[PDB]
């Protein structure tokens, strides 16, 4: 198998808590909706998480 | 000359036996109980159905987040 590079990681991380996460979450999901939806396509339609990372 | 028994005083104490005290009987019970009974399960599908719409909630803020 081949791998993509150390590059395309360490991207800005979300660095928050459990509980400060799951506080707004709620609006979060429901209005976004246009990179997330289009990734669960990117990911059930189409499987090996090694090609669907942009 | 000093003897016992007195020129009066007497009851005497009865030899009855008496205590059938009713009591709420006869179709007096078996009525309070059921309707005490179907106040329990009016007082569910108040609580159990309206903790099955906080569940959805609960399980909301899960599908919401993972993408």
């Amino acid at each position: 198998v081949e791998l993509p590079s150390l590059e395309d990681l360490k991207v800005q991380e979300v660095k928050v808590s459990s509980s400060v996460l799951k506080a707004a979450a709620h609006h979060y999901g429901a209005q976004c909706d246009k990179p997330n939806k289009e990734f669960m396509l990117c990911r059930w339609e189409e499987k090996d998480p090694r090609r669907c990372l942009e | 000359k000093q003897d016992m028994p007195p020129v009066g005083g007497y009851g005497p104490i009865d030899y009855k036996r008496n205590l059938p005290r009713r009591g709420l009987s006869g179709y007096s019970m078996f009525a309070v109980g059921i309707g005490a009974l179907l106040f329990g399960y009016w007082s569910m599908m108040k609580w159990n159905r309206e903790r099955r719409r906080l569940q959805i909630e609960d399980f909301e803020a899960r599908i919401a987040l993972m993408p």
